[PDB]
DNA sequence: TCGGATGTATATATCTGACACGTGCCTGGAGACTAGGGAGTAATCCCCTTGGCGGTTAAAACGCGGGGGACAGCGCGTACGTGCGTTTAAGCGGTGCTAGAGCTGTCTACGACCAATTGAGCGGCCTCGGCACCGGGATTCTCGA
DNA sequence: TCGAGAATCCCGGTGCCGAGGCCGCTCAATTGGTCGTAGACAGCTCTAGCACCGCTTAAACGCACGTACGCGCTGTCCCCCGCGTTTTAACCGCCAAGGGGATTACTCCCTAGTCTCCAGGCACGTGTCAGATATATACATCCGA
């Protein structure tokens, strides 16, 4: 539903600035959208799989934490 | 209590029960809970000492995720320990490339 | 539900008598304790399996600690564990 | 007017010190729901679940941008580019 | 409590 | 008496590529691969059962772990094969 | 039938897999369909790998499979290479790639 | 045992770079390669020796080396496990 | 007399087609024993253990050189320099 | 069995 | 624009170390029966998610002018490939030896299991204190001469 | 080096939202005993890891050359950057509904355990075979002329 456009250009600029980046190319936003979309699918597939195994319908923060742990991206602060 | 006997702050009995119920092995020796609890307490004390130092340098008394992340990333050995670990609401270490600096 | 929050607070008052801690920080530290406990238990479990042994003991824990921890951290955690075990048996 | 290269440094210094979330919450929530649609239908989400998703995503993007900046500095540039992003990701071992 |  | 997947791997090779052989070092690599896949699947299944407060590991846990661990088409075919095997075994 | 593998129509050892699941401290109990499912998955993965290994062997005008063939088969397939992306096959070598700029 | 890093000769590094598909090599690559190889070897050997020490042995085994490699995320097939 | 780089491409072909070990066995073994001297004196080694060590080290170095080559190409160059290796190690996280 |  | 010298793929021999098949038999897999409890199913409640509304106002979108950095081209010097003659030690095949890995016997010290306590630890609740924000001044930067 | 113009830190008011401390209950940790077996320990075997030697010879080394290619520099130009204006929708309460998570209780069928026989699978034994060099020959393939 063209919701990936909601990750707007100034937000990607802010992320880059936090990453220490001084100059940005025009195509960086369109490439960053693809990268982020891929990462989100990779995590959400596992989270939804955990939810389906539990026989639930609400994806839980515990499901998201497990999905992140399975990919070597351990997250702290959400009941990890 | 086994924690007071061992001379610690962490729950040796709870750690023992977790070791026995985590399906790690068929049997658990009596000294293993003491060892694991001592290591856990030592690591917690390290993190909190460093984070309290960062909090004091920040002119604050309450340790917050930013202070914890600052302590962890400033300490090289602890950075190695918690390598692939995100700390929520922690931020990043302030650094800029010298070439980017004017 | 159970958590390491109270013991973490006790250690925090031992090391910094005048310092608080927010709930987000406590949740992060509770997660950290859980993660490190899981890692060390898993390594000692793998060791005991490699050795055709059915018991996790202080030697397995010490070896797991040495495998997981870098340099000074391992060298000091080993001393803490040894002291705790020595005192516990002596009492 | 402020010459180019000064406001960017000021923004870098500002955003490397604050710790808040840098992506708008309603757009991120909509994007997460739309992506999850392909795996299941009539799916609910916890607030903490969406928040954890945002935290992981923003941290991943910040790390990726840092490595992209290293690639740009290596190539004797100041401007990060899609070739920099792609090189960093492929060396990291994801593409 | 032997710290570094 | 050291057990290994030697005879089963050779039987599969006979059923898939009849008039072909296999060197012993390639056989060792195949054995290691089987042990690794078993360990990964069983570890994920155990972690899942612990998450769900279960005590027994079922074909449900095995199927979910296979989904989590394998890339898409591999996951489809492996799930198909597992379901077929359990169905035929139960029918028998 | 007699053997649990014959009932499931498999080649991998269902009873051996059941014993390994029981002895591995993965769980306190193990269901009776779990070893069947796991052995079926293992057999399918072995067949997937061995088919491509034999294909590479036949390409190289060979009748015997070697670690080089296993490496070629794994690294050429997009999904097997993803499953085994952090594995080092002994005596495997690497895929014969050359970057275009290096070529004259 | 001393000065044994030089057994990793310059032509050997050139051959490894060729298998990695490198067309041209700077002169100062060999010392850097020696350093990197030393660090990797030290990590792996320390883990393997820890395993042998825990097993009450004076002999380092292929199984111990394989366990060390798997621990570092460098799983190795062909030598059992 | 061949032009430079022709033998380089021929060697890339040869060593990317082959699969044998490219380091010398006795020097590598002496290096391994010397390195292990620092952890526990008077240690024995299985031949299988030393072979596994060598296979791991060769594979690791080959992959690292692949990444270094990519970095050098990214810098509009064809010669690999220690900066390429350092950058590859940083990005990989080592 | 049934391969891809 | 033709001729050449080096490497590579092709034909065939061989003697091999390696492997594909047959077998003793013993240990592990299968049968038969039960004992209990893990999990399924049903039912209830109330948390917490989802959907809508009205406003405000900060962030986003957009255009504009320019200057700064990306990029293409060019010239130079140096450093790396290439090839050849000389120096070295890896590799191979033995030969000897004893350390240490592995397997059998034993038998005791330690951990599992159970019944019964009693207290440490988990929720509810208050009350009040330090930091988020704002009003105002001063230091640290930049931008222009 | 020397002017002004902004951005932001520090000082003080302050208020307020949730953390630190305080109770009631309760289940889980402790304490005692009994008991089976895991593993420390002791001893005999036999493999294999280490050590010494002698010979090829293949790889490592040093050196001389020259040619491609890092590298600096100069100029063009286009493409981000900073900035002011209009436009969008996020955020913030706040309400309304109810789906589904989370809990308790009753069944009952699926798995652990145990005693038996009984062959599948390992170690052993053994005879044949695909091919790595070895020798010789034809086909590309750029490099000097």
């Amino acid at each position: 539903r063209d919701n990936i456009q909601g990750i707007t250009k100034p937000a990607i600029r802010r992320l880059a600035r936090r990453g220490g980046v001084k100059r940005i190319s025009g195509l960086i936003y369109e490439e960053t959208r693809g990268v982020l979309k891929v990462f989100l699918e990779n995590v959400i597939r596992d989270a939804v799989t955990y939810t389906e195994h539990a026989k639930r319908k609400t994806v839980t923060a515990m499901d998201v934490v497990y999905a992140l742990k399975r990919q070597g991206r351990t997250l702290y602060g959400f009941g990890g | 209590s086994r924690s007071s006997r061992a001379g610690l702050q962490f729950p040796v009995g709870r750690v023992h029960r977790l070791l026995r119920k985590g399906n790690y092995s068929e049997r658990v020796g009596a000294g293993a809970p003491v060892y694991l609890a001592a290591v856990l307490e030592y690591l917690t004390a390290e993190i909190l000492e460093l984070a309290g130092n960062a909090a004091r340098d920040n002119k604050k008394t309450r340790i917050i995720p930013r202070h914890l992340q600052l302590a962890i990333r400033n300490d090289e050995e602890l950075n190695k320990l918690l390598g692939r670990v995100t700390i929520a609401q922690g931020g990043v270490l302030p650094n800029i490339q010298a070439v980017l600096l004017p | 539900k159970e958590s390491y929050a109270i013991y973490v607070y006790k250690v925090l008052k031992q090391v910094h008598p005048d310092t608080g801690i927010s709930s987000k920080a406590m949740s992060i530290m509770n997660s950290f304790v859980n993660d490190v406990f899981e890692r060390i238990a898993g390594e000692a479990s793998r060791l005991a399996h490699y050795n055709k042994r059915s018991t996790i003991t202080s030697r397995e824990i010490q070896t797991a600690v040495r495998l997981l921890l870098p340099g000074e951290l391992a060298k000091h955690a080993v001393s803490e564990g040894t002291k705790a075990v020595t005192k516990y048996t002596s009492a | 007017r402020y010459r180019p290269g000064t406001v960017a440094l000021r923004e870098i210094r500002r955003y490397q010190k604050s710790t808040e979330l840098l992506i708008r919450k309603l757009p991120f929530q909509r994007l997460v729901r739309e992506i999850a649609q392909d795996f299941k239908t009539d799916l609910r989400f916890q607030s903490s679940a969406v928040m954890a998703l945002q935290e992981a995503c923003e941290a991943y993007l910040v790390g990726l941008f840092e490595d992209t900046n290293l690639c740009a500095i290596h190539a004797k540039r100041v401007t990060i580019m899609p070739k920099d992003i792609q090189l960093a990701r492929r060396i990291r071992g994801e593409r | 409590m032997a710290l570094r």
